[PDB]
């Protein structure tokens, strides 16, 4: 059985909002000018340890503590890019034209210039960001979102876990849950369900995209990525 | 795996 | 203005029935076995002749022929391989174990293996077609899906015609459950479903991505010649 | 010039 099959809406919201990760600080040296090399090097580096709070934060995902170690590993190794970049551009939501890394590291589209193929990216997730921000995205559906990444980007790749399924629909039945409570009509909720389930696979193509980005700054030693960057990347393949 | 360790620490 | 915007429910089931491409044959020789260069040459003419027909198809989408050429030119660019590929998820729902390209081309997943890096595409697409057995997906629902997946995977990277896009795409949810509670679904059930359905197209667009860059790799390593059309398709990725 | 732009006038 899962305790998270029998949990309230509001007992998961709750519960969700509680485990969100901490913010993290750059170590960002505001007295050298940014290279390439500089900038992924801060990049990265925030990554890997926003990382090491995402593991846990996973753990504290309701039902995601059921599931096999293995399974759990497949679903944040597909999923870890994403849950950043979601993060991110929640982060960034009343920060117009910027994207905020961390508190201290707040970068516009002209300072993704300095690496190359980024602005791109940054400008796919400005967008998103835009997106967040024109539907007035709410925390408590930002932390659902968030969740629904995790649980399913990896579970199509499982070569049926209907225990994920029961969550991800306890999550659906959250969100709408959210929504009748927020005032919205019966039509307005399901609207707003697919327009916010709708912009997860522009995550998931950001993330792939980024994916690819990372990859190609590895096989041009730009940039030396932690261990578990070089796993979390190894677990995609790319060229 | 550095993820198989961290998640059971 | 527009016409879209006052179809009723089914009215755009209907609409989008009536606009659905046909169903195409390979110049496939079962005389002849395979080569890397064979079965992907029989890939590409395949898919360069459904692309004539998607674009056709597309004209006829409601709401679809209201964007300026300019949007309706970068919505095809952004979806080709995704509406190619759930296209062949959807033909191949009852054949388990296997991707029906055409009438007349049923790969099994071994067969995957003529191609290199073909076979984890293969696996990918063939885990989508189990997901759409499992929920028994309708035809009325893929064809609403198949919608979606043309509007929404361009939109946020363009006169705020987003705005009609989205008034369209909010038509295609309605209409999606229109079929649901036709079907006799609780509330709960409609909003469970529409939710699975649309997280699909979240691992649709992984395998586009993914098959954009074999479809690279392909391209560059010369092992078949591509189309202009193909060529240029798959240069707006990049 | 694309062929996608022509097919799509066409
Ligand atoms: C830097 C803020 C902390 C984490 C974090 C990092 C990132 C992101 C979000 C974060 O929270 C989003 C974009 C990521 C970027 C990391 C470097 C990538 C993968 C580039 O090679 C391509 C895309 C870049
Ligand atoms: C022969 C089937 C007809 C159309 C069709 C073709 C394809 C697909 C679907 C079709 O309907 C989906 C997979 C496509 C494949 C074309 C070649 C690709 C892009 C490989 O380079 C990577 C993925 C391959």
């Amino acid at each position: 059985n899962s305790l998270a099959l029998s949990l309230t809406a509001d007992q998961m919201v709750s519960a969700l909002l509680d485990a969100e990760p901490p913010i993290l600080y750059s170590e960002y040296d505001p007295t050298r000018p940014f290279s390439e090399a500089s900038m992924m090097g801060l990049l990265t580096n925030l990554a890997d340890r926003e990382l090491v709070h995402m593991i846990n934060w996973a753990k504290r995902v309701p039902g995601f503590v059921d599931l096999t170690l293995h399974d759990q590993v497949h679903l944040l190794e597909c999923a870890w890019l994403e849950i950043l970049m979601i993060g991110l551009v929640w982060r960034s939501m009343e920060h117009p034209g910027k994207l905020l890394f961390a508190p201290n590291l707040l970068l516009d589209r002209n300072q993704g210039k300095c690496v190359e193929g980024m602005v791109e990216i940054f400008d796919m997730l400005l967008a998103t960001s835009s997106r967040f921000r024109m539907m007035n995205l709410q925390g408590e559906e930002f932390v659902c979102l968030k969740s629904i990444i995790l649980l399913n980007s990896g579970v199509y790749t499982f070569l049926e876990k209907d225990h994920i399924h029961r969550v991800l629909d306890k999550i659906t039945d959250t969100l709408i849950h959210l929504m009748a409570k927020a005032g919205l009509t019966l039509q307005q909720q399901h609207q707003r369900l697919a327009q916010l389930l709708l912009i997860l696979s522009h995550i998931r193509h950001m993330s792939n995209k980024g994916m690819e980005h990372l990859y190609s700054m590895k096989c041009k030693n730009v940039v030396p990525l932690s261990d578990l960057l070089l796993e979390m990347l190894d677990a995609h393949r790319l060229h | 795996k550095i993820l198989h360790r961290l998640l059971q620490d």
